Order: structure tokens, then C-alpha cells, then sequence
């Protein structure tokens, strides 16, 4: 039952959100450093400042506070009483944004297995937010979010209350939490890894360019020219240099990670972009498929169909820097 | 000067801190004196025990502008526009300038101070005191008219510690204010010398401090939740015992469920063996 | 009125020597304790004279304001007066009378903002400042002649509930000013058992009562964080409808059962209706 | 009013201010931004009388903003005068009024602590009158409270704004961005590092020794804060004014001086600057003391 | 007046113009998004001359949304009189019965800054009525304040409106999809590319190389902004109003006007547009200045 | 009124529109949902014509809800003098009266955008006997303006109420309350893939097979916006209203006159929908070009 050392997954989800000493807590398990990261994020922001949006009130006070509406003031009669209807804009923290993080704390506090430093620390922070109202959060309250005029330090700590409040689970008690097991599902980890590589290639591999290209099918069929019903195609990630492109399917498997058989499924969609892809320029057409394994990392080559195919391996768990440079010094050889 | 349980150092840091920068904020946790302190202090710089110069007041989150400074308010015909207490104690610091008037502000943590103060966040400060600084308020109806801090005006603030908001940190006020933190002091001699003086125990005051202090050493103790800002002050012991009932082990414990207990619940929240635990070391 | 409360008498001592001194108070409880009938019964023991006068009691809630309590401007048959509210009006009566001890019962204070309503007078209350020293011009003031200032006689009761689990931490503005008591249901107390054996109850349909609603009221309490220690049941329901006329009995109880502590197992738990149904037949026998 | 008058006690270079008074002449609006404490409120009242060459009080009005400001007080709004309400010109439509009547004499507005109230709220009507090009009757508008179209209100040409912004605050930044074009933005420095601040302390019977002293320690300690953009940019950085004022008495400044105010304002500001560590905070302030 | 007069100076190019005709003259109602800068407000007052055919100003009537604009405002609204309100007819309202006076002659109304104001609140009826399709008395409308007697208000076929969004300010954008539907929206680009941008500068008395690699960079450093989509959009990216101004004295272009230009306004923009690492600063301000 | 006339030009199926009309003459409180360039607004004018068999205004009323319209103006309300208040029916009170006095004949109120109006606000007490069931004298009460309990308004059988509201916004996910009970909603459907749509266009001069390709890009298009619902629900998806517009003068459909109407309407449109991935909007926009 061998999973990647959990340390190692919060460095792929960070190129997974588009953006620290992890060193030194001692809990490996995921929440532990997720928390950590969150409950010394928020820790940052204060120091800087905390957003403040201005939210237009209009309420009954008595007496003028900026723009008084004639209309409502005289309707309700509420000058009789000394009042007025105005329209000002109280300073508040009370944001979406910000609301978010509270709520997102009380679920940390409530998660059954926490560090106890973790949670002490961030029930101080708790009570530090006197004026924010908590909420009972869903994924419509992200979506209104994505217009992102928050700062691009907000948007990193909102990524990770999204991972939390979609890896929350019961557990013992009625108010209590408990941690998704997210390792072990292979298709968010997958689908991680597949987001992972397609922002980290932007960063590093200032020398190419680098897109996801969706795909059209040569066919044509006499009784739709839709093809609705044939499956969509879009690329994992394309690489593509003026010397030679590449197209890479990235995929995790369980089976995979036993060092046999080989688990090599996805392969059969690579050859099928290969064939409805057609370059212009002419240059070459390259395929690469890597994996995720934990002890090592093994690297092959292939010539199978007038095509020049690499199936690649990586020892996830070996050390962040150095997979960093392994990355690169695959890609190299391919690229060329 | 007698019955103040500050050393005589920090008051005397106060006063030159206080007549050079004319602004302070003295912080820390509830149960210090500071309102006593502050009482007491500004009828030092007067020099007599004047009253109606000095002027208290207690901001809390709903304060506003409106009512400090100015503001439209209603009178019996209708709507005006309404001198607040800070323009009409100006004014009538205004009237004399020799003497010292004085202005205290409790719980100042609570409002947004920006909010408030506004216009006098910047003429507050010791340099830009008259008319050559003066400006046309925001309600002001001709420009023409202005407000200025006289020089005599001195500001003193009493913030509580024990709520920190990670909302909004100012470091441009923290420019005005000169802050001063405060101790509990159950060390100090005066403090000891007063309960001496209403027939307690020498042991049993010694006793006290010790055990006290043990409590505040460990509130004191993790930085990042708690600190000396959190720690418990001396206040309590002092009221309830003017009326004759020396101190005593039972007089304790009922300071001890009555007033400490929630303390610490709000303190070491979310651990009542903790609280079971301290507050029976105290007993001893 | 000291033997009809149910309360232990040792908690009735705590409470004057902590209201006496400290001049503010709150009681949080769960709702069904009789949280206003014991205030005023201490209110009348505070006083010793038993006079309903001296004693006014006002329900807070959210739209409650300044204008209500203290101060505000009405409308008059043409234009608008000020019109004083009940804690000016109030206090001004208790200012002819210096010695005699004047009450002020305010009941579901946490809804409201309590900053809001008292706006000045929330640090006149504090029983530090009080007295003509700590005069402050009210906000409608209009002149300066004329200033409100607490006396030392006034007495400040406050009835908060710990019923809904929705509530949050208590508002800092209290925390300060106000000490906290919580009030146990009192069905332990003989007390209660001496007002059932006095209605001819037999001993063991009053010792498995004691012990049952303790079952449960155990139960209820054992849980850390959605329902507390305040959440367990109180005993006002059993009161009303005993000395009217009617005999204590199983049958007695059995409707009681169904009125309400039926339905407000429900709402606490909310989850299960089979651990509500074990319960709620377990409470019947 | 003269150059040199104000240059005697000014800390800032003379490079900054030619280059303050070139862009305002030129886009005749401005935004001061530095932390507190390098006389951002001090300079605006002085380079007012050295742009109209004369020091009049009368052709300058001084504002400062917050958040209890409305457009309703700025240009024009209904407010009770008593029984009735009236329309009531607010204080920038009256400096202009004022302004057209002398069209020749620079007429100078200057808004502190610009960054709190809701300027686009406020300004509104102005944000696009206010460009240079921008400015006159041909690019007359009608206002929200005007009686009809006819009525219309011009920036005079002669009209210069000048703003004052701290950047201690990342929560209160101008992010509006089309508002950020029409004013130019000008960065201004501690200038511990300058002849004109090091004269001072020597006019005031100074040590030159401690003097060099203490300029190296700041200007490092502010290159610390720099680093860490991420965290707490130059914004941040420790002003001047600490330093310059309370010495008017004539009191010498000694290192006991320093050590005083050091221990009441900059070590709890350094607490909250490095919240994390606490050995950080020892060592920079003892490095001042050691 | 006539097209060569109005594009004479006008850096857009001539597909817009003609392309804003044909969506304007047939939808009657558009929105023209872009930065600052490339001149939308610039563009705007001489669009209203072509249609009409003449420069009129009596025809045309111009405003701008602050936040503050309401239908008490705009449309139908009660305003105090000297003790008692009285009712009052709004601008808008004021504009459409001078512009149904005459139905030959075309009438423009210009609203900028658009994106600002909570436009459902502000137009109300008029939401419906401003479309094309739906003008003239068979979809006339009572008012909310209309009087008792049926007296009803319809949008006139020759009106045409202008709105004027700036793409800056992500959080002031229209979600009002069913209002969005009523525009028809234009972009406008920056500008830099086209020759009729370049041609002023070399008239103003520069050098072609100069000028070529200022364009060079620019459009390099805007597809940056282009490439990223998280915080700084497509719609973030530079306009041409800097470099336009500040060149009427005579003073030519030079790497020390430029110098001036990146210093003193871009480079704060460029620290508030990034503000994650000065070295993406420090370099593209140098990349300016090399 | 000739149903032939009426129902030939519309795109809608014949089957929808007959079951509107039942659920009109058995509840007569009825809305249709549907997003904007659906012919909400366009139908609903038509469809009481219908049911009244006659063109008459008279009969027939429309109004455009927003957030100023309340109870004071709807219903009944009182508008002050120069000094004094006097009383004022409003348009709905004014309208059922005129209903009263002909009840065999049928009457239509037509609400737009009810939505963005809290319906509670304006409605009250009516929305009591708006319901279909509690109308005529029987369930009669009296107003809160009324000067005595004597004066009493009652929802007369014979009108049929309908409300246009429209599935854009975020806000509409949590649907009012009050909508929910007394209205029975109707959904309508873009209505791409129809024949009398198509028809139109032929009409129109217009190539079959571009026309076929048109609408599956469409319904395809649409498909994608209704496969989610965090963002962009089905209720999100685009209208036929688009391309009915701009071919008065004859002009043939075409890819020149489409990618006009692409850019200008459905390009930016997908901007604000997709912003989460560009390459999206660059998927789909050239899609439809192809
Ligand atoms: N004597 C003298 N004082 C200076 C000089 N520069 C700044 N100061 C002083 O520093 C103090 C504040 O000036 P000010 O402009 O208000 O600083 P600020 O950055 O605007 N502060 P804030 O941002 O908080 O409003 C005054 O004492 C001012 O005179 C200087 O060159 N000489
Ligand atoms: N001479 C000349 N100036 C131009 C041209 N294009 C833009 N400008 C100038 O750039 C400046 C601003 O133009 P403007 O219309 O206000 O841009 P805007 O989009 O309306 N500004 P904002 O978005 O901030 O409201 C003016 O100096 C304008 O004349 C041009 O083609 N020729
Ligand atoms: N000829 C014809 N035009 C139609 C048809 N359906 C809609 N339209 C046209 O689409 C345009 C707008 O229709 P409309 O009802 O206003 O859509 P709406 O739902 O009211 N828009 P909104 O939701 O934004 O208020 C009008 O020209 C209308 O006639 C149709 O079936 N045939
Ligand atoms: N003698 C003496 N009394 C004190 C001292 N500190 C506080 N008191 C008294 O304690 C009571 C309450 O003080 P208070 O201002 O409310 O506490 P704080 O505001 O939290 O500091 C008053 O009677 C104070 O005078 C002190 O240091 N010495
Ligand atoms: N006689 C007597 N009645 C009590 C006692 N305690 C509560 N009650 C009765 O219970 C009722 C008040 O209960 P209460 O909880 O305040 O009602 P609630 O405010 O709606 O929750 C009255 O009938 C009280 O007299 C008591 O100790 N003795
Ligand atoms: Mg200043
Ligand atoms: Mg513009
Ligand atoms: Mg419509």
C-alpha cells in the first residue's frame, strides 16, 4: 500500500494553483502541513493588511450620513422621527474573501485529527476576527470568487480552503471532522498530476512554448458532419519548440507504482492525437508518456509507427529540488 | 503617588513622555488601573484635581465620527449640524490656553480609529498644533472655517490587550502614540505595603505573588497565542475590601470562581483540566 | 419566596454578594428555568419590601435602539418631541429615593448590540463610574445644562439563555462589564421534591422523575461542542399546571411529555427521530 | 515665498522636488507615496507657496480625507441649512469658484491621507475633468445635483492637486487604476542619507561620529525591511521623524537619547514588523545600542 | 465636419470606426472597453459630430456614473423645494423630450465610466425601452413616479447610446447579462502597433529607430500582461495616452523623456500590477530603459 | 386577433404557447423564465392581444420592475404638495378598477424583470389576494392607506398577471420565496433547433447549410454552459435574438455579417463566462468562425 510521502504533494499543488519552510513541523500527514501553510498564511496577511471593500449601506439612522435618498425618506415618514434613509459606505472585513477564512478555520478547529499546536493557534485567530460572521460555505461561494480582485496572495490561501472544504468528511462525532484520504484515490491525485505538469512547464521551460491544444478527428461520416457521439479530445499538454514539438499524456496508476505487467492504457489515446494532430511546419512529431513511481525512475524509447515515442518514469519522494532538476533534464532530452 | 502600584520609574517615563509627545497610549490588560492611573495622572499635570477639565470617554465598534467631532443630528425643529465633544472640549481648552485639559479614551481597540479621528489623525501631533495647521472639517459649510488642535491638549489612550484584531494595523498612528505598557505589578511594594496596611498575613501576601505570578509566566509563556498584553491584572484584589474584611484564603476563593474562572476559560479555552488545574493551585 | 424557589439556596447567597458588590449581573440558563421568575422573586429579596415599582423589566431584540431605551424624537400631533425612554425615565425615579434599591430586567440581551441601544451610557453603567461625577451629555442633549449620570442604587439583572446552538461567543462589550452565573435545572433540589410531596406525589414517582430527567439531562450535557451543558431541560414546565387544581400522576406527566419536551428533544438533536424515539418512550417509561 | 526658504530645513534632495515641480506643472495632479514619518504633510503646505512663488494661504486649501467622506460634502449635495434643505457647494467646487477669478495665480488643492476614502465615490465627476488636456470649459459636465443640463462645472487650468498617500497600509492602496493615470505617482525615501538632515544634528551641537553612526544604521536596518517585498515592502521602511522632533529645547542628542526612544516607539513597531521572531527583534536593537 | 477631420489625429484604426457605425447605427446602443488611455473618452465627443454630421454640442450631452447615480438622479427623482420636495424630471428624461422635439437630427447621450454604477437601479424602465427594436410610442411606458394620469415616456428611435467601460477594475464589470445583451461592446486596443501612432511622434520631431523599439517593448511587455489571466488580464494591458502628452513645448523624444516617463508613472504600475517579485520589476524597467 | 398573424412569425412552438395559455386562464399568475434574447418581452405583448381577441391598449398594461418601484407607487401612496401630502392611487389599484367596470373582458398586467424588485416590498398586503384562488369581493380588505377599514381593494377574477424574469444572474439561484407559491413558472427555451427560426432566415435570403451549421455550434455551444452548474447553469445559456436583429435592410446572413455579431456580443460574453481558462473563449469563438 506505498503512497507518495505527503510532504512532496502540497509542492505539486502549489504549480497546480499558480502560487516557505515546510522543514520544520513534525505531523507528515497532509492536514497537519495544509493547516500549517493556512494558519501561517493568514498570520502573513495581517501583518501586510487585510482587505477592506467598501459595502454601500443603506439603512434608517438618525441623521445624514453622505447621500440621504428623498424617496424612501419620504415614503416612510421617517423624518417625522428624526431619520433619514442615506446611503454611505461602511469599511468592513466582512468580505466574501475574508468570511471564507473564518468559516474555513472552524472546520480545522473541528477536524478530529489535528496537531494540538495547530488547532490552539488557530482558535486564537478565531477569536481575533470579532466582526467577520461565519458562514456555512459551498462551491457557489468559490464560484463567485473567480473574478479574482482580491490579490494574488489571497488567491493562494482561497485555493487551499477550496482543498479543505472539498476534503471534509464526518467522522466520529456529529461536529467533528475528519480528513478525504485523498492519496489513495487515483483520479484527483491523476488529475492533479496532469494540472501539475501543464503550469510547471510554463515556469521553467521559458524556452518553449507551452499550451494544452485541443484536437479535431480527420473523419468524416455521411450522416453527421458533427461527430458529436465520438469522445473528446484535448491534450494533457503540448510542449512545442521551433526544433520539435511534443505531446505528453501524464497519468497515475496504482498498479504502476508495484515494480511484471504494465498498466500502459492511456497509451492508446496518444497514437490517435498523434494522427489528427498535422504540423504546418513540419519540424517532427514526438510523444512522451511519464508516471509517477516512488523507488526510481527509468527511461525508455521508442520507434513504433514512424513515430519516436518516450515512455519516462520519476521517483516521486526522492527530494523536491532534485526531481526539480529531473524534470528538466528529461524534458531536454526530448525536446531536442 | 501613594496608593499606585507602578513604580515610580514608569510614571516618571510617563509624565516627560507625555508633556514632549503630548499623545500615549497606555497598554495593557484589563484590571491595571489604567483608567486610575490615567485619573489620577492628568490631575498631576494640572497640578490641582479639576474634574470638569478632564473628559473620559469609552469608544466601542459602533463610535463614529458623528457623534466625536461633528455631525447632523436632529434638534427639536429639525436636522443640524452638531458640535461633537472633541470640538466642543477643543473649544473650550480654546478658551483658556494656559491651563492643561485632558482627554482619556478607554476600550480604543474596538473602533476603527481611522474612522473616527479622521481629520485629527494628523493634526493630533505636537508639531502641528494651530492655526497655521488648521483645515476646513469634512461638514464644515464655508472653507473658510477651520479646526486646529490647541497646544494645552494632551490625549491619553487605555487600550485593552486581551482582544488583538488581525483586521487593521495602522503603523501611521503608531507615529502619534508613544506606547507604554503596563504590568500587573503584584512584585512591587506598594501593592504588597497597601494589604499589609489592612491586616494581612506577611506570609500570606508573599504566598500571593508567587502564586500568581506562576500563572502569568505560563500565560506569558507561548508567545504567539498569549503575552503579557493577555496576563491577569491586580485590580480585582483592590475593590471589596474597603469595607473592613481583611485578606484572608476564603476572600480568595471567591475572587477565584467569581472572577478569575471565565479569565482563564476564555484564556486556556477548549482544556478545562487546565483550568481545573490552575485554579486549584491557587487554593493552596 | 425563599423555600418556593428550587434553586440551592447556597446559589442565592453567591448571587447578591456578587450583585451587592459588582452592580451588574447576567444569567445564562437554559429557557424553561423560570430565569424571570427568579429574578424578580431576587429582586423583591434584594429589595426586602416586595415592591413591584421599584422593579421594570424590558425584552431585548435586534431592532431594539437608543431611542427606545434612553432618548429619541417622536412625532407630536404636528412635528416631533423628545420623547424619554425607559432608563431616563427610569433612573430619575430612583434618583428622589438615593437609599432604596431600584431594578432593571433585561431579558434576550445577546440578540441585540448592546453597544447600539446604550451607546454613552454602556460605560455609566460599568459599576466603577456611577454616581454625579461621571456626568456625560446624552447624545439628544441639546443643551449643556442638563446630564445623566447612573446612580449607585441602580441594580442591572440581565436573562440570557444558552438554548441555541447557532449562538456564538457572548459579545465582548458583556464579557467586561457583566458576571456570568449559569443556573442548573434544579431537579435535584428537595426543594422541588418538597413541592411535589406537598401536591401528593408519590416519593417513587418523584425519585425516578429526579432520576430521569437527570438521565437525560446527563445525555444532552455529555456532548463537547453542538450541545452543551447549557442545552439540558429545565424544570418550569412541571410547575405550571400542578397547583391550578390537578394531581401529580404518571398520566400527568405522560401529557407533559408529548407538550414539550417532546418536540424540543427534536430540535436539539435534530439528527436521529429513533434516538429521539427511545428517548422520548424512555422518558414514559 | 522662495526656493531656499523652504530648502534650509528640508531633508528631502533638491533632485526630488525639481522633479515634484516639473511633473506637476506638466500633469498639474500628483501622489506622494512613503511611509510615515518624511514630511509628506510638512513639504505639500511649502511647495504650494513655492509654485505660486508667494505664500498665500488664501489660493491653498488643505483636506484631509477619511472614510466618512462623500461626494455629497466634496462637491455638491442637499443638506438641511434648517427646516429647508438646500444644495450646498462643497469645499472643492468652492476653490474653484474661487480659482476662476484669478485665472493667472496658481490656485493649489491638498488632500491628505488620499488613499482611505472611496475616491472614485468621491471625486466622480472630477476623475475625468481633472487630466491635464482635460481641463476647461470645452469639456464642461452637468453634475448629479445640477438644476439642468445648462449648469456645468470646468477645472480651471491653473488648478494643481497634489495627494499624500502612505504605503504603511497595503489594504488601503489606489488599485483603481484608471485613476492611478491621471495622477503621477512620485516615490519619496527616509533620507536619513543626506547632508541636510546630518547638518541639523550637528547645528543641534551633535556628535559627527554618532551621527555617521546612526545614518549606517538605519539605512541598513530599511535595506532588511526592503528585502522581504513579499512580506513587507520599501513602503514600509522607517521614516526620519522620530529622530527630528523633541529636540527643540536644545537638549543634545547623545546615545542615552537614542536609547530612550528606541525602547518606547521602535521596538514595539519592530514587534509587530517581525511578530515571528523574537531574536530578530533583539538583534537589530541592539545593534543600535552595541 | 467629416471623417478625414476626425481621424486626422485618432491612433485607432479605420476598422473600428466604420465596424462601430455599422454595430451603432443598427443596435443604437454600444459600450467601448478598453484601458485607459487609448482614447475612449478621447474618440467619443468627435463620434457624436459624424453621425449628426455636424459639430452640434446642443444634440449631444455628456456624463459620467460615479456610484452615486440613481433613477431619482437620471430619470424621474424628487428634489427638496424651498420647505417642500417637489418632483423632478431627471436628465435623461430632460435629454429624450428635446430629442423626440426633433426626429431628423440625431441625438447622442455619452455615459462615462458606466461599469460603475449598479445600472439596473439607476435605468429601471429605460432597460427595456433603449433597444432598438423596441422605440418609439408603441412601446411607451409609464414611469414609477409619473403622475396619476397616464403620461407615458418611450426612448425615441434617433437616440443612440455610448458607454464607455473601463477593463481595469475586474470587480466593476457587468454580470447583468440581460443588460449586457442591450450593448453591443467594441473593443479598442492599445494602439501601439499602428503607424498613425508612430507618424506623430517622427512629426514631433523623432527618431524612427527610437520610436521602433519603444513600440518593440511595449507590445512585448503587453503580451506578458496578455499571457497571464489570473490577475492582470488582457484588458490590463498599457495604453498610449502616457506617451502622447507632455510634447506640445517642443521638447523631442528622447531615452531621458522616456526615462522620465518610466520612472515616474509605469514603474509604481508595474510594482502595484506585480507585487511578487521587484526583479520582474526591476527587469522590464530596464528592459525600457535599456 | 388572428392567431396566423400572431404565431406564424414566432419562433416558439406552437406546442409551449397553447400550454401557457392554459396555465393563464386557470391561475392567471404565471412567469417565463428564460434567459435574455428568448422573445420574453416579445411574446408577452402578443399573448394578451390573444386572450382579449382584440388589439386594445387600453386593457393591457406593461411595466418594468426594479428596485426604486415599491408599494407607494404601485398600489397606493402619498406624494407630498409643495407643503402638504395628498394622496395618490397607483397605476395597479387604477388598473383593476378599470378591469371592475368591464369584468367579462379580460385584462393583462405585465411585469418585466420582476426579479431585481423584492415583489414583497411592492405587493404586501396583495400578495393575499393576488392568489387565484382568494379574489372577487368575498376575500376584500381593506389598505394601509385607506382612511377608514370601509374602502377595500379586491384582485378582480378577470386579470391575468405576467412576470418576465430572467435565468442571468447569480443572485436568482436562491429564488425568492414569494414567487414560488402564486406564480406558476414557465420555462422557455432558446429555440436554435426550430423550424420557424430557420424559416425566417431562408426568408431572409439566407444559404441553407450555413444555417444548419449555425445552430448545432449553437445547441452544441449551449450544451457546454448546461453541463455546469457552479458557474453558468442552463438558465445561462444564449438566446435567438442576436441574429433576428440587423437584417431590416435586406442584408444576406453570411460568416462577414456573423463574426460581426461574434466580436461584438457573444466573444466578450464568453470573456465573462470563461475567465477561469482564455483558451476556452479561443476554443469556442474560432469554432464558430470555422
Ligand atoms: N524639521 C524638519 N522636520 C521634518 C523634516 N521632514 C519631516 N519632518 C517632520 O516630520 C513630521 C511629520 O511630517 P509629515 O509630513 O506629517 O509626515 P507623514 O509621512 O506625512 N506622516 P503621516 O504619513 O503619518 O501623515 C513633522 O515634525 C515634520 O516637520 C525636515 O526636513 N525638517
Ligand atoms: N493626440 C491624440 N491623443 C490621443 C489619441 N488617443 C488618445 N489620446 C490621448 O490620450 C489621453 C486620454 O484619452 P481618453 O479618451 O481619456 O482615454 P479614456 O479611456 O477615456 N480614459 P479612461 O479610461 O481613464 O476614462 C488624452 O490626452 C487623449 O487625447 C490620439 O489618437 N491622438
Ligand atoms: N421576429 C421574431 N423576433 C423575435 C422572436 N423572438 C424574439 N424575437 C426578438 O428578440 C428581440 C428581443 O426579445 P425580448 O422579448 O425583448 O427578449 P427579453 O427576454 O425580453 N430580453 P431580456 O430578458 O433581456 O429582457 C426582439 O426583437 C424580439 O422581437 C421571434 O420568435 N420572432
Ligand atoms: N490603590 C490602587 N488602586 C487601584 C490600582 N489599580 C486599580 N485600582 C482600582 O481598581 C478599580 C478598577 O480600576 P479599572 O480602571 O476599572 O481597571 P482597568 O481599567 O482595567 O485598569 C478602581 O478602584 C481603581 O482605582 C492601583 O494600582 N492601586
Ligand atoms: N412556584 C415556583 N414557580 C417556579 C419556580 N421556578 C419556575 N417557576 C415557574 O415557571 C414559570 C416561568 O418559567 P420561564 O422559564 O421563565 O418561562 P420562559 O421565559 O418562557 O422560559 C412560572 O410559572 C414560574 O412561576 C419556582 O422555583 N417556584
Ligand atoms: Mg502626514
Ligand atoms: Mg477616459
Ligand atoms: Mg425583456
Amino acid at each position: 500500500q506505498p503512497v507518495i510521502p505527503v510532504r512532496n504533494i502540497y509542492y505539486m499543488l502549489t504549480y497546480a494553483w499558480g502560487y516557505a519552510n515546510l522543514e520544520a513541523i513534525p505531523g507528515n500527514n497532509l492536514l497537519d502541513i495544509l493547516g500549517y501553510v493556512l494558519n501561517k498564511g493568514v498570520l502573513q496577511l495581517s501583518r501586510r493588511g487585510l482587505e477592506l471593500d467598501y459595502n454601500p449601506n443603506t439603512e434608517i439612522i438618525p441623521g445624514i450620513k453622505g447621500r440621504i435618498e428623498f424617496a424612501k425618506t419620504i415614503r416612510g415618514f421617517h423624518l417625522n422621527h428624526g431619520k433619514t434613509v442615506s446611503t454611505f459606505d461602511m469599511l468592513n472585513e466582512d468580505t466574501l474573501a475574508n468570511r471564507i477564512i473564518k468559516s474555513t478555520l472552524a472546520i480545522l478547529i473541528k477536524h478530529e485529527k489535528l496537531n494540538s499546536t495547530i488547532r490552539d493557534e488557530a482558535r486564537s485567530l478565531y477569536r481575533k476576527l470579532p466582526g467577520i460572521s461565519t458562514l456555512h460555505l459551498t462551491p457557489q461561494h468559490f464560484s463567485y470568487l473567480n473574478g479574482g480582485k482580491n490579490t494574488r496572495y489571497y488567491k493562494f490561501v482561497i485555493s487551499v480552503c477550496k482543498f479543505i472544504v472539498n476534503n471534509s468528511i464526518p467522522g466520529q462525532n456529529k461536529g467533528h471532522y475528519r480528513f478525504y484520504d485523498f492519496e489513495r484515490n487515483e483520479k484527483e491525485m491523476s488529475l492533479l498530476y496532469q494540472k501539475f505538469l501543464y503550469e510547471f512547464c510554463r515556469r521553467e521551460l521559458t524556452s518553449a512554448n507551452t499550451t494544452r491544444s485541443y484536437l479535431k478527428w480527420d473523419a468524416s461520416s455521411i450522416s453527421d458532419q458533427s461527430l458529436n457521439l465520438l469522445p473528446r479530445m484535448e491534450t494533457d499538454i503540448t510542449i512545442r519548440s521551433s526544433e520539435k514539438i511534443l505531446i505528453v499524456d501524464a497519468k497515475y496508476y496504482k498498479s504502476i507504482f508495484s515494480r511484471e505487467k504494465f498498466h500502459s492504457q492511456n497509451l492508446y489515446q496518444l497514437m490517435n492525437y498523434l494522427w489528427s494532430l498535422k504540423p504546418e511546419n513540419g519540424e517532427n512529431i514526438g510523444g512522451l508518456l511519464i508516471y509517477p513511481h516512488v523507488d526510481t525512475a527509468v527511461k525508455h524509447r521508442y520507434k513504433i509507427n514512424g513515430f519516436d515515442i518516450g515512455l519516462c518514469t520519476v521517483n516521486l519522494g526522492q527530494e523536491w529540488p532534485c526531481i526539480h532538476q529531473e524534470l528538466l533534464d528529461i524534458f531536454d532530452e526530448y525536446l531536442k | 503617588l501613594n496608593d499606585l502600584f507602578i513604580p515610580e520609574t514608569t510614571i516618571e517615563t510617563i509624565l516627560k513622555r507625555l508633556t514632549i509627545k503630548k499623545n500615549i497610549i497606555l497598554q495593557g490588560p484589563p484590571g491595571v488601573g489604567k483608567t486610575f492611573v490615567a485619573r489620577r495622572l492628568a490631575y498631576l499635570l494640572t497640578g490641582e484635581k479639576a474634574p470638569q477639565r478632564v473628559n473620559m470617554v469609552q469608544f466601542h465598534q459602533s463610535y463614529s465620527y458623528e457623534d466625536f467631532i461633528q455631525g447632523y443630528r436632529p434638534n427639536g425643529v429639525g436636522f443640524r449640524r452638531k458640535d461633537g465633544i472633541f470640538y466642543n472640549f477643543c473649544q473650550q481648552a480654546k478658551e483658556q490656553p494656559e491651563k492643561k485639559y485632558i482627554f482619556i479614551i478607554d476600550e480604543i481597540n474596538r473602533a476603527n480609529l481611522s474612522k473616527v479621528f479622521g481629520e485629527v489623525m494628523m493634526l493630533m501631533e505636537h508639531d502641528k498644533r494651530g492655526e497655521n495647521w488648521s483645515v476646513p472639517l469634512t461638514y464644515s459649510e464655508n472653507d473658510e472655517e477651520r479646526f486646529y488642535v490647541p497646544e494645552n491638549v494632551y490625549i491619553i489612550g487605555l487600550m485593552n490587550t486581551a482582544d488583538r484584531s488581525l483586521a487593521v494595523v495602522d503603523y501611521a498612528l503608531r507615529r502619534r502614540f508613544s506606547f507604554i505598557d503596563i504590568e500587573p505589578g503584584f512584585d512591587t511594594p506598594q501593592f504588597r505595603n497597601f494589604l499589609l496596611n489592612k491586616k494581612a498575613e506577611p506570609s500570606f501576601v508573599e504566598s500571593l505573588c508567587q502564586k500568581m505570578n506562576e500563572l502569568n509566566q505560563e500565560i506569558s509563556k507561548e508567545a504567539t497565542i498569549l503575552g503579557k498584553g493577555f496576563r491577569i491584572g491586580h485590580s480585582y484584589f483592590c475593590c471589596g475590601l474597603e469595607d473592613g474584611t481583611s485578606p484572608d484564603t476564603q476572600w480568595l476563593n471567591e475572587i477565584v470562581m467569581t472572577d478569575i474562572a471565565p479569565l482563564l476559560e476564555e484564556y486556556f479555552f477548549d482544556d478545562p483540566y487546565k483550568q481545573q488545574k490552575w485554579t486549584n493551585k491557587l487554593l493552596g
